[PDB]
DNA sequence: TCAATATCCACCTGCAGATTCTACCAAAAGTGTATTTGGAAACTGCTCCATCAAAAGGCATGTTCAGCTGAATTCAGCTGAACATGCCTTTTGATGGAGCAGTTTCCAAATACACTTTTGGTAGAATCTGCAGGTGGATATTGAT
DNA sequence: ATCAATATCCACCTGCAGATTCTACCAAAAGTGTATTTGGAAACTGCTCCATCAAAAGGCATGTTCAGCTGAATTCAGCTGAACATGCCTTTTGATGGAGCAGTTTCCAAATACACTTTTGGTAGAATCTGCAGGTGGATATTGA
């Protein structure tokens, strides 16, 4: 399912990053990182969720989580 | 009669800032000018970003400030960039920039 | 019958993407992925479309930021190709590893 | 219900620098995050300051010192100005 | 005169004898231990606080301190911390 | 009245439930503080200082020392993934660094 | 008090090499010394500035070790051992 | 015919040595002057708790030591073994200190 | 340099989705009074910071020398970019319906208060030892041959 | 391989610089009795959020060619480590004078309470508008010959 994050997109991401030449192994490497990122943040959000005794993760739950990871995001409530 | 904001010569809700400073458990008691001062500073920085952002828009022959414009406004100013270095602006994109060693010939 | 040399289109894509801002991962897949991990933490959850968007923005930002530090590491090694070594190196200095 | 924000004020301050310019809502979102953030930073720092100094109250004095520790060299100057000014006025009226 | 100043030294020490009866803690080492206790208290207290605020709740119950603890601590460290927290609490309330 | 028992003893803890409870109030965190908030917070702090003194005191034994010092606290922390990640941005005065040398640096 | 100047040379080549060693550095370039002094310069400045601000705000003429601790934590370099 | 350690052997000896110790590595006095010089260039007539000058050295050495590790990681990545300014600046840039 | 294939850049043009705009209500944000209290003055007890003196040797500074790096080249095997294809997974819109954040009150349990007694801690004494700093003697490493 | 030259490692001492264990107040827990306040809580209700279609492109998955990028291998000037001589200056030890933290007591400007009294800011619809996005048409930028 993470495989869903296609080579082409990982390619685009790198491009905006200023990368000109990608190594074949860069793909499976990126997915791993991407997963660890989504796992650490999603886990945090859901904890905030579960705390508010809700069954719905709200954008604030992400924002708050993201702020705990030192990944402050602007545009969804703070 | 007159709102503390209009009195402080401010466009920001002094009264509101004050309520919050009180609400968000920061101190036990809140001075009477802290809500003013803080609201002054907040307004300043806001005007500071808006002008640089609006200037970013005019340079794009656009008259409405979008996130791109706020990202280009910030990342292009040492001060604002340092103050917001660990903040990510959704829909902001990135400053165009390509490392030399990557150019042709 | 024309053909552009290796790297040229690549630079073009660099110029095109640093200029735009649309998200670079197909929405569906991503959302499916988010929900998949979420299930592993608490079951039968719901997601504000905006919370999913929040995550994809954050996540794409992260990845791009990391691709930059990575590229700089590849250049340090006198290369122009980013490879696992580089993401690794960068992430370690970043202190995520 | 009600869900207050800085929107009006942002937009107010906007017309004072670019009466001619408008603003996407998405942009207005980013502008709030911003004010909330900085508001939180300064407030939090001011909160500590009082504590380090065992004071029961956060005064504009903390809010200033808090702004110096928090804002980049040049930005801080002006901010301290605007703040000191905005108080001096308010208080003499 | 020379107003007294609180510390966590006493308890760090008690706990020390509990695990290593024969071992003793130097001074600088105890100096660290306090920083740690304080430091981690601050982290938990804050998230606990922040958490309550997010949920328009004026009180920080043990339930706050718990979520706080799961966000702050990692892996087993958190699991054991909670086991111990919960335990120590019901025992308290349970008369 | 009745004989004074401490909340700590009621809780079966060594750390000061009373003191922790006060620090919570006087600390400007929330407006009101539950009864089991200080009991739970102490318990966690008591568990953690015990998890690191166990590890620290061993580092001390492994070095023929009977008195734990900062070095020992460092090796205790920097060797336990869990604790190291936890204190991954804290620096221990007088603690040194862990003995580690990149391979490519040794003679061949 | 005599005038203080060029004290950044107090950080001798011997010393910086020593530091690199604890940092597990085998071979040191010749320019590393001046670069290091540069980095240290900024590190100190940044940490003293903040500490000295915590002092001024306390109406004090003495920089207490706590100022430095609060200064360091603000800088994201939490120190243990003086905090109490 | 005097004995002579091949270059690089004393280094390793020094590494193995300093990682085992925890003593500060910069001389106290030289470093106290640097603190006092820098400080007084921000505000005059300042005074320092002995404890405070120490808090700072522990902090700097701690920082420089740890910086050198990343810096060594960089040199190595360059198929080198000698740290050079390039390395320190790449570390600090990625470190996010000053990109 | 000449020639050809694609890119890019402009100036328009025209809906379509957002945005300013045009009205109205509870929740705040001022007011007027009364009460309460934090932390600024003033003063003074006393810690401890800045200094100065002196002696001793641990180290920083400079210099000689040459091992073995880092920086250059050269070279070609093959990893990864540019492409033309082929087709299926994602994007886009409406429903339709169920789950569920969000309120809305009740109110039994849980906190905050006021302050009165009770002790657990903290600040110096009095009492103790782990081990720093030395010394030798194995053991283990390096580096020449 | 084998010494010969050093450096490292371990155990054996033992006074004393710090860590323990005592002792003795008193700051602040713990007890009680007495007002708030909190936030679960059984019902209810309009959003939001999944599901389900259901087509249409895009956009991604493939298999080709070959350009040129990354290593591997070989070189070698000279940078940087090791070893030494020389003697500077940081350390160590102490003793002193005061600059200044800190501990106590006064209380007055200032912040908090309360009770109301007005004004706003947020919430829905109501009238435009700014670009996005598509369309030539004209130089650009590449790249091959
Ligand atoms: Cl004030
Ligand atoms: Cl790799
Ligand atoms: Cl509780
Ligand atoms: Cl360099
Ligand atoms: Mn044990
Ligand atoms: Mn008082
Ligand atoms: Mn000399
Ligand atoms: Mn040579
Ligand atoms: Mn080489
Ligand atoms: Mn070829
Ligand atoms: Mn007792
Ligand atoms: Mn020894
Ligand atoms: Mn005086
Ligand atoms: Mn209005
Ligand atoms: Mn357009």
């Amino acid at each position: 399912n993470i495989q869903g994050i296609t080579k082409p997109a990982i390619r685009r991401l790198a491009r905006r990053g200023g990368v000109k030449r990608i190594s074949g192994l860069i793909y499976e490497e990126t997915r791993g990182v991407l997963q660890v990122f989504l796992e650490n943040v999603i886990r945090d959000a859901v904890t905030y969720t579960e705390h508010a005794k809700r069954k719905t993760v709200t954008a604030m739950d992400v924002v708050y989580a993201l702020k705990r990871q030192g990944r402050t995001l602007y545009g969804f409530g703070g | 009669a007159k709102t503390r904001s209009s009195r402080a010569g401010l466009q920001f809700p002094v009264g509101r800032v004050h309520r919050l400073l009180r609400k968000g458990n920061y101190s036990e008691r809140v001075g009477a000018g802290a809500p003013v001062y803080l609201a002054a500073v907040l307004e300043y920085l806001t005007a500071e970003i808006l002008e640089l952002a609006g200037n970013a828009a005019r340079d794009n022959k656009k008259t409405r400030i979008i996130p791109r414009h706020l990202q280009l406004a910030i990342r292009n100013d040492e001060e604002l960039n340092k103050l917001l270095g660990r903040v990510t602006i959704a829909q902001g994109g990135v400053l165009p920039n390509i490392q030399a060693v990557l150019l042709p010939k | 019958p024309h053909r552009y040399r290796p790297g040229t289109v690549a630079l073009r894509e660099i110029r095109r993407y640093q200029k735009s801002t649309e998200l670079l991962i197909r929405k569906l897949p991503f959302q499916r992925l988010v929900r998949e991990i979420a299930q592993d933490f608490k079951t039968d959850l719901r997601f504000q479309s905006s919370a999913v968007m929040a995550l994809q923005e954050a996540c794409e930002a992260y990845l791009v930021g990391l691709f930059e530090d990575t590229n700089l590491c590849a250049i340090h090694a006198k290369r122009v190709t980013i490879m696992p070594k580089d993401i690794q190196l960068a992430r370690r200095i970043r202190g995520e590893r | 219900s009600r869900k207050e924000s800085y929107s009006i004020y942002v937009y107010k301050v906007l017309k004072q620098v670019h009466p001619d310019t408008g603003i996407s809502s998405k942009a207005m979102g980013i502008m709030n995050s911003f004010v909330n953030d900085i508001f939180e930073r300064i407030a939090g720092e001011a909160s500590r300051l009082a504590h380090y100094n065992k004071r029961s109250t956060i005064t504009s004095r903390e809010i200033q010192t808090a702004v110096r520790l928090l804002l980049p060299g040049e930005l801080a100057k002006h901010a301290v100005s605007e703040g000191t000014k905005a108080v001096t006025k308010y208080t003499s009226a």
